[PDB]
């Protein structure tokens, strides 16, 4: 029946340009919508196209081709806040709204001064586990889950110390086992060569 | 204008229970909608009210009912909950349903989790981990890490607090938690967050750091009849002082 | 001038209010034996309904005038083995069919001695034409508009202060040109 | 294929006399009603058999819901207009949208509003503007033109969506809409007035109702008295055209009838 | 505002032959506003078996209707159409001219 196709997920680096395509096959056409939906929040309206052409409001652009049943949302000068899911919706001949599954846009930070290292944080005696911190690596490093079922590793996260103008990627690994050490924690992931490690 | 406000923000129900979702907008809109959002698929319309005195079924109306109380209020009702109705319910309002270029205005969203037995509900356990001396000596920065573990369902809000006030700079929290036992369908979750400050700021024994998570569980009215404490909506915290 | 041409007159008048009576009189010679009455462009069904004794002396009476009776009328009489030539046409008009329009002077109701003035006849009903009569009377029609019009303007000639200038206006449909509305209120200058 | 048209009307009457609906909306393909809806039934239903057979119950349920809101919309706009005009009592609000598929493949589109039987707002899909009749209309014009995306949506609907519906409805009832029944033309004469003979060219039993019949002396076109194209009630139409004969004139007259691209001449 | 007086045309579907069944049409068109009252008359009396079309619209915002009923024309019977509208001071009657 009625169909709308978005890419499931797209990744780009901040300051660059991303283009999210949306193709639709619907019974009639009364306009195409773009919605931004941040993680765990409400979709908000972005743009609307019903005639062929390119509409641009700020850093965001929306193009429509009714002949090809094709649209894209263009984001220029990417910022970390632009990281969200983007919803494509089309109104059919009966003014019904057909929704795409959405495109999860992921913005990688432009790590300017990388310093890859793995640290071990001190427990506050409330828990039995101890955590390892992998941080200060550039966006080209990926973090993969461990092959150990009782070892927990989160995906990479990017924090911003706004006053210092400083962003840094980071990932946390923790486990309750006694053999768990930060030297053997992130072995499943491809770690850069100059990855600093603690002395003791 | 206040936009579109819907209640409740979070809710957990037993399979047999009933519950009503409320929605109201002060923008003098004539259209009202009830969507449900599920992973891997677009928004599905449950019911809609094209005008003040009419409603109609949407795409997936089974198990739901609505009542356009007036032009200002739209309510979604479930008389017998179901595990399939575990979803995120969004309320939207448009100026008019007929006009084509009109956009939607969404509410904050309501997270519903329907369980066969409420015995799977657990509040999180929070623990703070102080920065490593290697990082402080290498980077002249200190990264505190907070771990909220062992909670169910996925109804948590992690916030960072420094000297009484909430902080957002230098904070990163996982967008989604991890299943502690990924094989099981009733696996409990574990969330992580980190707060980074300068070396001088952490080494000041005057600065207080508190990690706070807001768990949404049962209500005080809910029957429990279990040995452990009732997993109600609560705040579990853990703190740490500066260390020189 | 061959046979004596007959006369065709309407009593009390050829402009009758809707529902009021009127009598059409065809007058030939004293030798006149029988008469004929015709209406222009469409045969009238009421001439057949008139009794033959009343046709003698050429009298065609209408108790209550309606839309069917309006139009141009001509008659002829039979005398000495010949039918006469047609009389001069008689125009029978019915009024009071639509609500009365409004008559007014666009510049001012007072007109200087020796000057002209314009009059506006206005109506809620879109009329195909408008008529303006001075109060025996002679009326001038306005430019017909098939789309209809709510207004019409007339340039009144230089008024004389010795006599008085009194005017009424009617509105009519283009498909019923001999059926007029109720007369507008008599406006003086 | 000849010229076809799709039309949707809306009639709003404030303070209606008991029995008259406050809102009425009827759709048309050419001269045939296809849909209907009023404030009394509160349901949109087909007005032609070939419309009910081809349109699922989904179509009628969806548009019953849509027009209930449009009925509400029409009420507040008319109430707003009477407020601006400081008008009391009963007044009418009208709207007509539609398109035409010309014979040469060209298309047209229109969207107009009316208040108390007068042109109020006319849409121009080329210049993306509303033509306002007076100051209160101009107030509505500025508000509607502030919503630029709405004008675009209406332009797209007029040029693309409307024509899509028109071709679709033509196929549903092509046996009725695309058929041709040629006229039965007969010329007769009668003496209306003494010394006046009139020629009558009468045509009947033809469909579509579009027909033009003129009289022509020799090769030239006097004044010709025309009759309206009236519906006969059985699906066909009738019309006529007459002239006044000059008896002393030795000229020859001929009735010309054109219908569905077929010219016809009846000499006398 | 603007008001348009109704155009009333009375005619038969087919050419009238006495004794042969036919239909009597009264086509009221081009009037505004929409409230109107139409009746078919047989020798002055109202015919109740009359059925009409629905109210129809025009590009010029006027309205039109078609009132019709089945009848058998005779030389003795007189048929007419009676229409009342806000633009009419009295109801208007249009007799059926058979020829
Ligand atoms: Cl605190």
């Amino acid at each position: 029946g009625q169909n709308i196709d978005q890419p499931t997920e797209m990744t780009a680096t901040e300051g660059a340009i991303v283009q999210i395509n949306c193709t639709y096959q619907t019974s009639g056409f009364n306009g195409l919508f773009w919605y931004q939906q941040h993680a765990g929040e409400a979709p908000t309206f972005l743009s609307y196209n019903v005639l062929d052409g390119l509409e641009e409001k700020g850093r965001f652009s929306s193009f429509l081709s009714r002949s090809k049943g094709y649209s894209y949302l263009l984001l220029k000068e990417l910022q970390m806040k632009d990281s969200a899911s983007y919803l494509c919706a089309v109104k059919d001949s009966n003014y019904q709204l057909i929704w795409g599954a959405g495109t999860k846009l992921i913005i990688k930070p432009d790590i300017q001064n990388p310093d890859p290292a793995v640290y071990q944080l001190r427990d506050s005696k409330s828990s039995d586990k101890s955590v390892c911190l992998f941080t200060d690596f550039d966006s080209q490093t990926n973090v993969s889950q461990s092959k150990d079922s009782d070892v927990y590793i989160t995906d990479k996260c990017v924090l911003d110390m706004r006053s210092m103008d400083f962003k840094s990627n980071s990932a946390v690994a923790w486990s309750n086992k006694s053999d768990f050490a930060c030297a053997n924690a992130f072995n499943n992931s491809i770690i850069p060569e100059d990855t600093f490690f603690p002395s003791p | 204008n206040a936009g579109v406000t819907q209640t409740p923000k979070f809710q957990v129900l037993k399979t047999g229970q009933s519950m009503t979702l409320q929605c109201a907008q002060d923008m003098n809109h004539n259209s009202m909608y009830w969507y449900r959002q599920d992973p891997g698929m677009g928004l599905r319309l449950i019911y809609y009210s094209a005008s003040e005195g009419t409603t109609d079924k949407g795409e997936v109306p089974n198990g739901y009912n609505v009542s356009r109380l007036n032009k200002r209020e739209f309510s979604l009702r479930l008389e017998s909950a179901a595990p399939s109705q575990t979803s995120v319910y969004f309320c939207a309002s448009s100026v008019w349903t007929g006009e084509g270029s009109g956009e939607l205005f969404f509410g904050e969203g309501s997270r519903l989790t329907v369980l066969e037995d409420l015995k799977n509900v657990f509040p999180p356990e929070v623990a703070v981990f102080e920065p490593s001396e290697a990082e402080i000596s290498h980077t002249q920065k200190a990264t505190l890490v907070c771990l909220a573990t062992g909670f169910y369902p996925d109804h948590v809000e992690l916030s960072w607090w420094v000297n009484g006030k909430e902080v957002h700079s230098g904070v990163c929290t996982d967008p989604q938690p991890l299943k502690e036992q990924p094989a099981l369908n009733d696996s409990r979750y574990a969330l992580s967050s980190r707060l980074r400050v300068s070396a001088t700021f952490w080494q000041n024994p005057r600065n207080h750091f508190r990690c706070q998570v807001q768990f949404y569980g049962l209500s005080e009215n809910d029957e429990w009849t279990q040995d452990r404490a009732k997993p109600v909506t609560q705040i579990v915290s853990a703190e740490a002082w500066g260390r020189a | 001038g061959t046979i004596p041409k007959p006369t065709l007159w309407a009593e009390p008048d050829s402009v009758i209010t809707q529902g009021s009576p009127v009598t059409l009189s065809c007058q030939g010679s004293l030798e006149a034996q029988e008469y004929r009455l015709y209406r222009e462009k469409k045969s009238a069904s009421w001439i057949t309904r008139i009794r033959p004794e009343l046709v003698k002396n050429g009298q065609f009476h209408i108790p209550s005038i309606t839309w069917e009776h309006t139009g141009r009328y001509g008659c002829q009489y039979y005398s000495r083995a010949r039918w006469s030539e047609l009389s001069d046409p008689l125009v029978l008009v019915m009024t009071g069919a639509y609500p009365k329009p409004t008559l007014s002077a666009q510049p001012s109701p007072v007109v200087t001695s020796g000057g002209r003035v314009t009059l506006q006849c206005e109506s809620q009903v879109a009329f195909g034409g408008f008529i303006l009569c001075k109060e025996h009377p002679q009326c001038l029609n306005s430019q017909p508009h098939a789309r209809g019009s709510s207004r019409a303007i007339f340039s009144v000639g230089p008024v004389s202060p010795n006599r008085r200038w009194s005017h009424r206006c009617y509105g009519y449909d283009l498909n019923s040109p001999y059926v007029w509305s109720s007369p507008s209120d008599l406006l003086e200058l | 294929m000849r010229t076809h048209s799709l039309r949707y009307f809306r009639l709003g009457v404030s303070d209606p006399i008991h029995g008259v609906p406050e809102f009425i909306s009827v759709g048309y393909v050419d001269s045939h009603p296809i849909t209907t809806y009023d404030s009394v039934t509160r349901q949109k239903e087909p007005r032609a058999p070939w419309m009910a057979e081809n349109l699922a119950p989904d179509h009628w349920e969806r548009y019953t819901q849509l027009l209930r809101g449009w009925q509400q919309m029409f009420k507040v706009e008319l109430k707003r207009l009477q407020r601006h005009y400081n008008h009391s009592g009963s007044h009418t609000y009208q709207r007509m949208i539609g398109c035409e598929l010309l014979e040469d493949g060209s298309t047209t589109g229109f969207l107009q509003y009316a208040y108390d039987g007068q042109d109020f707002l006319i849409f121009n899909k080329d210049t993306l503007s509303w033509l306002a009749v007076d100051n209160v209309a101009h107030t509505i014009k500025q508000a509607w033109e502030a919503n630029q995306h709405e004008l675009l949506y209406q332009k797209n609907w007029l040029e693309e969506e409307c024509i899509a519906w028109l071709k679709r409805f033509l196929e549903y009832g092509k046996d009725t809409l695309q058929r041709t029944e040629p006229p039965l033309v007969r010329v007769n004469r009668k003496e209306t007035f003494p010394g006046v003979t009139a020629l009558f060219c009468k045509a009947h039993g033809f469909y579509p109702p579009e027909i033009y019949m003129t009289w022509m002396k020799n090769g030239e076109e006097q004044e010709i008295d025309y009759g309206d194209i009236l519906p006969s009630g059985d699906g066909t139409y009738q019309a006529w055209a007459s002239i006044e004969l000059d008896p002393q004139s030795s000229n020859l007259y001929s009735c010309h009838v054109e219908h569905s691209g077929v010219h016809m001449v009846l000499q006398v | 505002m603007i008001q348009r007086t109704p155009k009333i045309q009375v005619y038969s579907r087919h050419p009238a032959e006495n004794g042969k069944s036919n239909f009597l049409n009264c086509y009221v068109s081009g009037f505004h506003p929409s409230d109107i009252e139409v009746d078919l008359l047989k020798n002055g009396e109202r015919i109740e078996k009359v059925e009409h079309s629905d109210l129809s619209f025009s590009k010029d915002w006027s309205f039109y209707l078609l009132y019709y009923t089945e009848f058998t024309p005779t030389e003795k019977d007189e048929y007419a159409c009676r229409v009342n509208h806000v633009t009419l001071s009295q109801p208007k009657i249009v007799k059926w001219d058979r020829d």
